[PDB]
RNA sequence: AAGGACGUGCUAAUCUGCGAUAAGCGUCGGUAAGGUGAUAUGAACCGUUAUAACCGGCGAUUU
RNA sequence: AAGGGUUCCUGUCCAACGUUAAUCGGGGCAGGGUGA
RNA sequence: CGAGGCACUACGGUGCUG
RNA sequence: CGGUGCCGGAAGGUUAAUUGAUGGGGUUAGCGCAAGCGAAGCUCUUGAUCGAAGCCCCGGU
RNA sequence: UGAACAUUGAGCCUUGAUGUGUAGGAUAGGUGGGAGGCUUUGAAGUGUGGACGCCAGUCUGCAUGGAGCCGACCUUGAAAUACCACCCUUUAAUGUUUGAUGUUCUAA
């Protein structure tokens, strides 16, 4: 949210987005329609966290 | 690279729903659920590079809606596309290696 | 303001349901509030599965007014305005109902 | 003479008992799965059963003591 | 356990079968205390500790301490044991016995008829083949009188109407509800010696000693093994999936609500019990026949694979998961949901009730039983494994654990959830009225 | 081949795990407590079935 | 741009809001003890006076 | 072909709807299915 | 591919052979 | 071939817009004690004159 | 939206020669001035065209002619003529102005 977002930079958000879109979110949500596992919560993020990061870099090139 | 990370998501979800996609899933080919994409390169290249299996040409057929014959409108479920996405090698059904 | 919290003490103002009090276990949007042994009815209730959904007409909390119920402050059943006048960083309740002023 | 003639007598014991489990199989079955009811009570062969329990408590002291 | 006691005191159903239940425990040591005529405890009890066999032993352990002392239950429960499967493979040997088990009710009854008639005949032959087998050159018997005919035909009459009694006793606690008479035998058995072993230990030591170290080392096993039973019992392999959409509305959806969760995802309690209980039936027999006078071949093969030096471990090993993967595939289970679903006005595609469904329980049924099988031969091997460094310690780890575990998880998993509501309803009555 | 079918799709199927598996274990060991405790009944009622029927 | 088409949530038709960062995302301030818009509030969770949500100014994304 | 757009098939259900009855149907209910 | 035959099967049908 | 329509001819008659000759009228510097006549300039009205196609007329169909 | 050349009405004229009724020798539309021409290539005389041919004749342009003028230095009538103004015409060439057609051109 506000503290979150302040202590990332340039650099160091952009290596830690890979993770989040492609097999933090990705695993997730295959496994979830298939009925293996699926819990509400850990959807509302993830999906809000990778999201979060691409703000800041057409926003202010990084918080 | 040959594509990006964004031409890496296409796959959100499979297709195993009854016969044709359990009996053509066990038997032959694969089947797996393809949103809205309009593509079948990168659906070829995705279970390459992610996951581990090696298909042919993937295949590809619009399905209009499983329909609902009336609802809080009339029902009716959005457009999707099913994919034969079709094994040559690795001969696994997925799902190995924790989900994918 | 209010006068209602989550820990509130009341008397009731509502007949046949005076001089009754409780913890408010649950503030509702709907003007409401769940005061403890009174909202209850009998309440005709499905056993379908027995033992994973109850049989009977079991008693049963529903809600009832904020605006017909009345707060009880630490001596006395006066409700009649409370005062957010004093600030501790934030907005504190106290009495003005009676003015005694406990919060 | 007891124990010899008794003891033909406790063979006899044997035999009404296997057969109390033989044809005692109208909701019995090895590994059956039948919770019983609103049927059941104590037997009407189930002075057999007493009659068992009893006859080894019996074997005890005129064994013995 | 006071909590748990008056719980099941409240509710009188349960009162009065667990009444049953604790009570048959304490009648099965009772027998096994107070010997009987024909055949006397002490000439018995040193004869077994010269042993004529390790078969024998084996044998001693499951079937408790009523083959120790002179006493009724010595055969005990595993003749039956060793009855009902024999039938249920010879079922398919014969034409004839196919008929039968298939006509209907009073056909599978007469099965069920001919297997406790069974369950007798074994019994007279293994006490007539016990009672002589003993006095005639390995040990000596007797100070009721002597050996002679006498003295084996009472000898045979005692322990023939304790098994007649025995299997009376289980079949009537299985009916009545609560235990399984099979459970309740081996149960008893083994665990009697136990609690003296563990009150001292307690009371000596602490820190350690020597008799402690052993008993502590088990301790981690015994843990180890639990664990893994408790891992394998977690998973996910419930389908849930609403039959139609039925418009939208009330709750997130007012659908025809199906739901299919199956299995526990356990195996190995019932099926481990019987491997066991059969491959032993032969041979502890044919040892007591060439420790006596009779057979010297029969018992050999019995050495050839089960215990004596740890070679003999991959036989008893393929032997148990064999015996296993055998007694699962009779049980009836294999495509027992699919006949269900079409009697509820339950329907639906994806999973479509006939023979798409069966053929989805055939493997679900045969991967499970399996995987349990297994985890049964690991854990032998754990035990001997981390024992080669460290002592050897010989208390519970390997058959003595699983026995344990089995029984206490079987009988609270169905006894705690009955329990467990009863404990919910009572802290819920006191919060809401008065307590 | 058979036998390889039998391993590659069993392979995928274990999984079957939690944690929290020492909640189970504490019940494990309150179980331990009935057999040990139903045990120790014996000897008690049992011994005053020794002083007599013995 | 106005206006649409087609999506988008925890899921599911449509409504509401919003655009592949998709019932939201950031930033500064107000506000708050209860909440996560509706039919249908369920499942999951979060806040609790200082760590939910809502409001307003600016920015971002805006197929 | 045009046009219809799932109307095709499957499991199910009969209150209304097929000029009747109606277990049945293209009706009510939802899925499964069109692979260059 | 094949007239037609050999097996079992829930009697829907599948394999075997020519 | 009278009539009517169309085609053709012009000898003559009739004849617009246009050009605006002449006549009549109003005003005033001046002359006139009044009445009246009124230059110049500026204006209103009238139309001589020239006016074609068309018509009239002469044939044919 | 124009130029030359050619014809031909009509508009101002400019410049020459008569303006004949009756009577009057003849050339009087009328009005006014008026005895005037006296020169020596110059009218007249000798001849011509035009004027009248109505009474002898002279007139008026021009060839011969250096021959000193003439309405007859008459006179009739309402007016008298030369000659000069000029009403106006009969009539001709120039300057033209305008409208018609014709002809040729190019540059609209």
């Amino acid at each position: 949210m506000k503290a979150k977002e302040l202590r990332e930079k340039s650099v160091e958000e952009l290596n830690t987005e890979l993770l989040n879109l492609l097999r933090e979110q990705f695993n997730l949500r295959m496994q979830a329609a298939s009925g293996q596992l699926q819990q509400s919560h850990l959807l509302k993020q993830v999906r809000r966290d990778v999201a979060r990061v691409k703000t800041l870099l057409n926003e202010k090139a990084g918080a | 690279m040959i594509r990006e990370e964004r031409l890496l998501k296409v796959l959100r979800a499979p297709h195993v729903s009854e016969k044709a996609s359990t009996a053509m899933e066990k038997s032959n080919t694969i089947v797996l659920k393809v949103a809205k994409d309009a593509t079948k390169a990168e659906i070829k290249a995705a279970v390459q590079k992610l996951f581990e299996v090696e298909v042919e040409v993937v295949n590809t057929l619009v399905v209009k809606g499983k329909v609902k014959r009336h609802g809080q409108r009339i029902g009716r479920r959005s457009d999707w596309k099913k994919a034969y996405v079709t094994l040559k090698e690795g001969q696994n059904l997925d799902f190995v290696g924790g989900a994918e | 303001a209010a006068k209602i919290r989550r820990d509130d003490e009341v008397i009731v103002l509502t007949g046949k349901d005076k001089g009754k009090r409780g913890k408010v276990k649950n503030v509702l949007s709907s003007g409401k509030v769940i005061v403890e042994g009174i909202n209850l009815v009998k309440k005709h209730q499905k056993p379908v599965p027995a033992l994973n959904q109850p049989g009977g007409i079991v008693e049963k909390e529903a809600a009832i007014q904020v605006s017909n119920v009345a707060i009880f402050n630490a001596a006395t059943g006066k409700a009649d305005r409370v005062g957010f006048r004093f600030e501790d960083g934030k907005k504190v309740r106290f009495f003005k109902s009676n003015s005694e002023t406990i919060k | 003479f007891l124990i010899v003639a008794i003891g033909l007598v406790g063979l006899i014991m044997l035999q009404q008992g296997k057969g109390a489990d033989m044809g005692a199989s109208f909701g019995a079955g090895a590994s059956a799965t039948l919770f019983g009811s609103s049927g059941s009570g104590n037997f009407m062969t189930r002075m057999t059963a007493l009659l068992a329990t009893l006859f080894f408590i019996i074997s005890l002291v005129l064994g013995n003591i | 356990g006071l909590d748990f006691q008056s719980a099941k005191g409240g509710l009188g159903e349960l009162k009065r079968r667990l009444l049953f239940v604790i009570g048959a425990l304490i009648v099965f040591r009772i027998g096994s205390f107070i010997p009987i005529p024909g055949i006397d405890a002490a000439v018995l009890a040193k004869l077994l500790e010269q042993q004529r066999g390790t078969i024998i032993e084996m044998f001693n352990m499951f079937s408790g301490g009523a083959l120790s002392r002179a006493s009724i239950f010595a055969l005990g429960i595993m003749p039956y044991i060793s009855a009902s499967i024999i039938i249920q493979l010879l079922t398919v040997v014969h034409p004839t016995l196919a008929e039968i088990k298939k006509e209907g009710e009073s056909g599978r009854r007469k099965i069920s008829q001919y297997t406790r008639y069974g369950t007798l005949v074994l019994a007279i032959f293994q006490s007539i083949g016990i009672a002589t087998g003993l006095p005639n050159m390995p040990g000596m018997q007797g100070l009721v009188i002597n050996p002679g005919f006498a003295f084996y035909f009472t000898a045979v009459v005692s322990l023939v109407t304790g098994t007649m009694f025995l299997m009376w006793l289980g079949e009537q606690i299985t009916e009545r509800g609560i235990g399984n008479g099979i459970s309740i035998i081996i149960f008893a058995g083994i665990v009697a010696g136990l609690p003296p072993a563990i009150a001292h230990t307690i009371e000596q030591a602490r820190q350690g000693d020597l008799h402690f170290l052993v008993l502590l080392l088990v301790a981690v096993l015994v843990f180890a093994v639990t664990f893994f039973v408790v891992f394998v019992e977690r998973g996910q392999r419930r389908i849930v999936v609403n039959y139609a959409k039925r418009q939208q509305g009330r709750r997130v959806y007012a659908a025809q609500s199906t739901h299919l969760p199956l299995k526990v995802n356990m195996a190995g309690v019932i099926p481990a019990i019987f491997a066991s209980s059969i491959i032993l039936f032969p041979a502890t027999i044919a040892s007591w026949f060439g420790g006596g006078t009779g057979w010297n071949w029969l018992t050999t093969i019995s050495l050839y694979l089960q215990p004596g030096q740890p070679l003999y471990v991959l036989l008893y090993a393929s032997a148990i998961i064999f015996f296993c993967f055998f007694y699962t595939a009779l049980v009836f289970n294999p495509r027992e949901t699919a006949d269900n679903l079409k009697k509820s006005g339950a329907f639906v595609p994806g999973i479509r009730p006939g023979e798409q469904t069966a053929k989805y329980i055939d493997k679900v049924m045969t991967r499970l039983t399996l995987v349990g099988a297994l985890y049964i031969t690991f854990i032998c091997l754990i035990p001997e494994f981390m024992r080669d460094a460290m002592k050897v310690p010989f208390y519970f780890g390997g058959t003595s654990l699983l026995i344990v575990v089995v029984v206490i998880m079987d009988f609270m998993a169905q006894v705690q959830t009955l329990m467990m509501s009863s404990q919910y309803e009572s802290a819920l009555k006191k919060a809401n009225l008065k307590g | 081949e058979a036998r390889t079918e039998v391993r590659k799709v069993i392979w995928p199927t274990r999984q079957e795990t939690l944690h929290t598996t020492l909640i189970v274990a504490a019940v494990t060991a309150v179980m331990s407590l009935i057999l040990w405790g139903l045990d120790g009944i014996l000897v008690r009622l049992v011994s005053f079935i020794t002083g007599l029927r013995f």
